[PDB]
């Protein structure tokens, strides 16, 4: 369960975390030695790995897969590509936290699961925020510069990690707009 | 004292392979023995570290051919090497003169890739190697879509890359 | 054998499953108390009443109590029937006669309901109001450090002598603190439009700090800052950018009354309306150093110069550019 949790959270589904698209990651939870206590902390942990899979799949799916083969600005185009480029760098402390957990496990493997949940609880509010940000762009066919407002009106929240996380991606999407302005004027 | 006898959820890498064996035993009972997977234990972490260190060279330990869940981890770092070799075979040829200059530029990028390995890791962990070569690996696989592995040569290349 | 032995020995598992538990002990009443009490009851001719309390050992009770006081759900001990967590009366240890146990687990279940209702409130925002959001964020910020304290105590069980009565006095400077938030939010849900439901909320903390103005006041004040965070952002935006913007009534001003900014509210409105008439021809970053250097009364009379001198500059500049170029005089 210790190395397997890291294997699942890295974005490679294990033999206990049954991969589905209607339940995401989910434990079997039918072992003849199951404890009632472990259930809730596992149900809390599965969601972040489920979100991480879709994020990495989105970024791979829509950035760096074409050589200029009508086109859409909420599936292709440079503003969505800038969104994905900012997106992957925002998920870097999630990776670095996963790298920090394994050193603690190598120091001693008898560590509490609530400690791991306590570590992941700061990403726990940020990830459901950015899911609706990608979902609105995908549903409403939001084209080009209208992406720039969409994150910007969603950065009027009051959670500090949401604001600080969105601002970098907004800076990249601003950078391409500055790049075209440097030529056109 | 008689030793409180801890939980199994706070134990793993010895309890993990045991519990995986139990899961496979329950599954092989529920199927009837028509599943039959080899090597339920092995490969470790550091041996796979040395193996993937050899994979980025362009050679294998004959694991591929043209715990056991780590293969689900391995494939995505495996499929990088399978395209990387497929560029060096596309540079095995010594053609147009602009095409020769193009292919020498591709070999000058392959030299960078060969230099990054054996110079950055003093045997780091597996997931660090995978994470560092995630943002770089898709960029290398992008160049396989760029290159041929007909493919244009001459003017039909010189306007295509332009 | 091979795998079932590694389970059977080293994993606890007997009592949270349907299985008779076997447990050796040192008999002779002082901790054999439950069996001696049952022997006396059967010797006094009950008649039968075949009580079935399966068994548990003592330390496992300690760790399940800590996981309940954390705020996570789904444990074997502590059944609940309507949303209020209560004792499971199916258990005996080797002592505690099933009546001392039924009382002490009831006392900690009373705090379990306190933490369970507030984590339910915290879950109902995690799956758009922008002051409730700041309030639940304040409670979340308290809760994460609280769960760190109990989680580090739980690691010291794997390694001193611990019982139930030790950990309740150990959590005393926090379980006293938890009872207050059960009272501040219950009046914040007891009470249509978002703005009256925000104003009666924000006035509650502002009143409740002055009520106790030792250590409880610092707790309430640390929640107060993280609840007043949106309002300061909006008053700064109304000052520097010269227009008020609401998410369909985000302020009591339309471009009943809160007592937090009332003694300078007049100085704020003449600040807004003067600046837009100036546009036709920062303050967070001075409030936050003020927290570095009677409490929430005269200290709030130190906030008011920051907006008052800024206002005098704005309205004086409007006056200066009206006495020349459309010169009234």
């Amino acid at each position: 369960m210790i190395h397997e949790l890291l294997l699942a959270l890295s974005g490679y589904p294990g033999s206990i975390f049954t991969w589905n698209k209607r339940s995401g990651l989910q434990v079997s939870q039918d072992f003849p030695f199951l404890h009632p206590s472990e259930t809730s902390v596992l149900n809390r942990l599965c969601r972040l790995g489920t979100d991480y899979i879709r994020f990495t799949e989105f970024i791979e799916q829509y950035t760096g897969h074409v050589q200029q083969q009508q086109g859409q600005g909420g599936l292709h185009g440079i503003y969505l590509r800038a969104f994905c480029t900012g997106l992957d760098s925002v998920l870097q402390p999630y990776r670095q936290a996963l790298l920090d957990l394994e050193q603690e496990f190598l120091g001693d493997p008898h560590l509490s699961i609530s400690h791991v949940n306590y570590f992941l609880d700061q990403f726990q509010l940020l990830f459901p925020s950015v899911m609706v940000v990608v979902e609105q762009i995908k549903s409403q066919k939001i084209h080009g510069c209208q992406i720039l407002e969409t994150v910007y009106k969603h950065s009027c929240g009051g959670l500090p990690p949401v604001r600080s996380a969105l601002e970098k991606i907004l800076a990249v999407c601003h950078g391409v707009m500055y790049k075209q302005l440097s030529a056109w004027m | 004292g008689h030793r409180e006898e801890p939980y199994l959820t706070e134990a793993g890498r010895d309890a993990f392979d045991k519990f995986c064996r139990l899961h496979q035993g329950e599954l092989q009972l529920l199927a009837g023995g028509v599943l039959q997977a080899p090597q339920p234990v092995l490969v470790k972490e550091c041996e796979l570290v040395k193996d993937v260190l050899n994979v980025l060279i362009g050679v294998v330990s004959a694991t591929f051919s043209l715990p056991e869940s780590i293969s689900s981890l391995l494939s995505e770092v495996a499929e990088y090497g399978t395209c990387y070799t497929r560029l060096s075979h596309f540079s095995l040829q010594p053609k147009g003169l602009v095409f020769q200059a193009f292919t020498s530029g591709l070999r000058r990028y392959l030299q960078y890739y060969r230099a990054c390995v054996l110079s950055t890791p003093p045997t780091l962990s597996l997931l660090t190697i995978g994470f560092l070569f995630k943002k770089l690996g898709r960029q290398l696989r992008y160049l396989a879509e760029l290159c041929g592995v007909a493919f244009p040569t001459g003017v039909k290349l010189l306007s295509y890359l332009y | 054998p091979d795998d079932r032995s590694w389970l059977e020995h080293h994993v606890v598992h007997q009592y949270w499953t349907a299985r008779p538990s076997q447990f050796p002990h040192s008999l002779h009443l002082h901790s054999n108390l439950a069996a001696v009490w049952d022997q006396h009851l059967y010797s006094s001719d009950p008649l039968y009443v075949p009580d079935d309390r399966v068994l548990v050992t003592e330390t496992q009770v300690i760790r399940e109590t800590l996981w309940l006081l954390s705020g996570v759900k789904k444990l074997f001990i502590f059944q609940l029937i309507d949303g209020k967590v209560t004792v499971r009366n199916n258990i005996i240890v080797t002592h505690l006669t099933h009546s001392c146990l039924r009382s002490v687990l009831e006392q900690i279940a009373a705090y379990g309901q306190v933490v369970f209702r507030l984590q339910e409130f915290i879950d109902e925002v995690m799956g758009p109001f922008r002051t409730y959001q700041a309030f639940m964020w304040a409670l979340y910020k308290y809760f994460i450090s609280f769960k760190e304290e109990l989680a580090e105590i739980e690691k010291c069980i794997i390694n001193t002598t611990i019982t139930l009565a030790i950990v309740v006095d150990k959590l005393a400077p926090r379980l006293s603190q938890l009872k207050v938030l059960h009272k501040v939010f219950s009046t914040g849900v007891a009470e249509t439009r978002n703005v009256v439901r925000a104003s009666h909320l924000l006035n509650t903390l502002y009143k409740a700090i002055l009520e106790y103005d030792e250590q409880t006041v610092s707790l309430l004040f640390s929640l107060w800052v993280e609840t007043v965070r949106p309002y300061l952002q909006t008053v700064d935006e109304w000052i520097v950018h010269g227009h008020l913007w609401d998410g369909a009534r985000e302020f009591i001003i339309q471009r009943t009354m809160v007592s937090f900014l009332k003694p300078v509210l007049k100085q704020i409105i003449m600040a807004g309306k003067s600046m837009q008439l100036l546009k036709n021809l920062e303050l967070d970053d001075v409030h936050d150093p003020l927290l570095a250097i009677t409490f929430e009364l005269t200290l709030r009379s130190c906030l008011y110069p920051h907006i008052d001198k800024q206002y005098l500059d704005c309205c004086g500049n409007l006056m200066q550019t009206l006495k020349k170029d459309y010169r009234l005089v």
